[PDB]
């Protein structure tokens, strides 16, 4: 039955308890953006 | 850090169905049982 | 592909007709106490080109909304300017390739109409309409079909 | 939603990247003068959508291609010299 | 980084079987392996989601 | 809790179509309006529609009118596109009435005269007759709610008249989409944008208000007796 | 086309199904979601804020003479609920104190003038010889899901804010059934069913909820920049 409108999907769907895991790798540890900042003073390229 | 699934987490299971959260639904939406259960993930066929 | 594909029930092969299988009263009288079941073949028609005669897309795809028709039943209908035996799901596609391109014409023109769409007749659609009208509404035309691509697999399901 | 008015932006041109030289060149000038400097003023100016009313659209670029479209700005290769060109240019009240 | 912590599954004054669960692991549920969780699910497309 | 009372822009055309759009509702309130507006406009608006024909010469659609350029068939569906208000609010029911000269093409606005109904869009290419072309037509027009095939109601006001379905809702097309928009911190806040398309009768303004209030008049119901 | 019959079968401060006999054809739903979808989602709770226990520091501490933890203790208040009583009540705290060989569950709260323990019983730390505990747990007046990491807390320091679950309703279902009532072989039985934790009744939160779809219908109300290109 379709949450958004009570209406319902047109030919049945599997439906059923599936085991899932949660992996190593997560958004949080990712996910980075700079505009400017720390300048290295060896290469002069922005680097840390 | 208590840490919550969050889209850009990649669920799994025991078959290599691997894949990243991508839209959390409130359970207004989310696809429900008649007995009004709502399911939890909505996994698409097109991945089998 | 779904929202483009054509019933085919078999329960019928005494049936369509240049000339009435009987009368047409009785062919649609035919369907209601079983034997006949709407988009069934024979010769020259379906009681489902006789059920549902309809003057614009727009009669048809309300006749669908509550619940009579279905996108992909072989019905009577008068798009643009002729009679077409079309399904109202392929009148639809020609809708979303038209009106999101403009030209509700050309469209049904680069339109491979009497064919599901696959991969390769809309690869080839894209194509033909870069060609004819600028990236531009090549763009519009590509989520166009991209939004009622996946919204009618859902609802289909 | 593609860049507005492109096909006929591309067509206007000889090699396509002359079409960016002058987008740029022109949302260049457009800005070192504060907007002062629109050729398609009345109300053809773009805009902008707000939690406010419609306001000057602040994108140079945008207004250069909206300008160019006009056909109400030219491209000369070689017509006006570059030491004529920075002259005129800083005086229309430019500071 | 991933916080192995051991619970409990043991009540006060209860005789153990032998060797039995006096404990769980990190990812663990009364000494059987627990990798994730089994939750409802729906095989079918979303809206591109 | 939080967030102001949304804005309702609209944005029309005339007779037919216009856009309608309340603009921050919460996460979700989008669909929960939007929906059943649209099954409300696409149901129960009360309406008019051709719903029996009497074509002097000839039962069956199935037919052959002769002298006439087109054909039953295309007379019928023709008729559907037509539209006809009533002025009188009490009655709910009329016939319309057409008498037909030779060499000729029939508009709408070629019917029976008649007072106390309104066509109210005269052109419409109804049919046409060749050189010593004769065609006669009772037309029944009738009040009602959704999209009623002729298979349901079977109108049978002679004896020799073929029935009609029905299309009585002025209302010709609903669509609407939920997009997300922005106030402040919060970016996913639900944007409704109703469109709705009805033969230049009812307005797509009106239509709304008809539609809202019936679904309100509806909800309460939902008061313990 | 007769008014409809309203019925209702409120049993207890849990549960209750509604029943509307002759709907036109296709209202069944027309009605029934919208009500689900608002009912589901806003229809204001209560829960639980944050808390004080009374030598932990933060959520991933341990307290002795309690086979549980903060967290997994936390992951149980989560699931108590407060009744309120005087509507004035916006939020108050709730105290519990606990020792020695007792199994602590909810209603071995304290009892306060305006606060009723809706589902008493339910686990909250089981101790064993030698466990204290003294637990300051708010419980504020919300609406929806509101995460930990959203709202903070302020009372006083270790505090540990706590995610919140507020709306009162538990699950609903909803039933488009064929009625008998002298029209068409073609008509509407609605009955929504409506489950809830017995803080608001079931009757209680359709109510607040058709209030609020009519308060949300009323903003189609006189509308703005009109006028479209010729």
């Amino acid at each position: 039955y379709d949450g958004r409108t009570g209406e319902p999907f047109e030919g049945p769907i599997v439906v059923g308890q599936m085991f899932i895991m949660k992996l190593y790798h997560m958004v949080e540890d990712k996910m980075h953006a700079r505009s400017t900042g720390p300048y290295s003073l060896i290469t002069q390229q922005p680097l840390g | 850090q208590k840490r919550k699934l969050q889209v850009g987490d990649k669920l799994a299971n025991r078959h290599g169905n691997k894949g990243v959260v991508a839209k959390i639904l409130p359970v207004e939406d989310m696809p429900h049982l008649p007995d009004g259960t709502p399911v939890d993930v909505i996994l698409n066929p097109l991945g089998v | 592909y779904y929202i483009t594909q054509v019933r085919k029930e078999k329960k019928g092969a005494g049936m369509a007709f240049a000339t009435p299988e009987e009368a047409l009263a009785a062919y649609e009288r035919g369907e209601v106490a079983l034997n006949a079941p709407i988009v069934v073949a024979g010769r020259e028609t379906s009681v489902g080109r006789l059920k549902f005669v309809f003057a614009n897309p727009d009669e048809a795809l309300l006749a669908v909304a509550h619940g009579l028709l279905d996108l992909q039943d072989v019905v009577t209908v008068r798009y643009l300017g002729r009679r077409l035996e079309t399904s109202p799901g392929r009148i639809l596609f020609a809708r979303i390739v038209g009106e999101a391109v403009g030209d509700e014409k050309v469209a049904q023109e680069l339109i491979q109409m009497d064919v599901p769409q696959e991969k390769n007749s809309l690869k080839d659609l894209v194509y033909q309409a870069f060609l004819r009208l600028g990236m531009e509404k090549t763009a519009r035309l590509l989520d166009a079909l991209k939004y009622y691509g996946f919204t009618l697999s859902t609802t289909s399901g | 939603m593609a860049e507005p008015g492109i096909d006929k932006l591309f067509g206007m041109v000889d090699s396509k990247y002359r079409l960016t030289v002058v987008v740029a060149k022109r949302a260049q000038q457009l800005l070192r003068h504060r907007f002062k400097n629109t050729v398609l003023e009345p109300e053809e100016r773009p805009k902008m959508r707000t939690l406010e009313g419609l306001y000057d659209d602040p994108n140079a670029v945008t207004w250069a291609m909206k300008e160019l479209l006009t056909g109400r700005l030219f491209f000369g290769e070689n017509l006006v010299p570059e030491d004529r060109l920075q002259k005129e240019m800083e005086r229309l009240y430019p500071t | 980084g991933t916080a192995f912590d051991q619970r409990p599954r043991v009540r006060v004054g209860q005789r153990v079987k032998k060797g039995d669960l006096l404990a769980d692991g990190p990812a663990s549920e009364e000494g059987f392996l627990a990798l994730g969780q089994n939750v409802l699910v729906a095989i079918m497309p979303f809206d591109g989601y | 809790s939080k967030l102001k009372a949304p804005v309702f822009t609209a944005t029309t055309q005339g007779d037919h179509y216009g856009e309608f759009v309340l603009e921050p509702l919460e996460r979700g309130f989008g669909v929960t309006l939007g929906n059943p507006l649209r099954r409300i406009l696409l149901s129960s608006i009360p309406g008019t529609a051709v719903t029996s024909v009497y074509i002097e010469d000839v039962l069956h659609e199935f037919s052959t009118i002769p002298g006439v350029k087109e054909d039953v068939v295309e007379i019928i569906l023709n008729l559907k596109e037509l539209v006809v208000r009533f002025l009188d609010p009490k009655m709910a029911s009329t016939t319309l009435i057409l008498r037909a000269e030779g060499p000729k093409e029939v508009r709408a606005g070629d019917f029976t005269p008649s007072a106390d109904v309104e066509i109210m869009n005269p052109d419409l290419h109804i049919a046409t007759l060749e050189e010593g072309g004769k065609l006669y037509m009772e037309v029944r027009v009738d009040r009602g709610v959704g999209y009623v095939p002729a298979e349901r109601h079977g109108i049978k006001d002679r004896i020799n008249a073929i029935p009609v379905d029905a299309i009585f809702s002025p209302v010709r097309r609903v669509a609407f989409q939920v997009e997300d928009t922005r106030l402040g911190q919060r970016t996913d806040l639900d944007k409704l944008t109703l469109r709705i398309w009805t033969d230049g009768s009812v307005t797509p303004l009106e239509a709304l208000n008809q539609a809202v209030a019936i679904l309100k008049e509806h909800l309460n119901y939902f008061a313990n007796p």
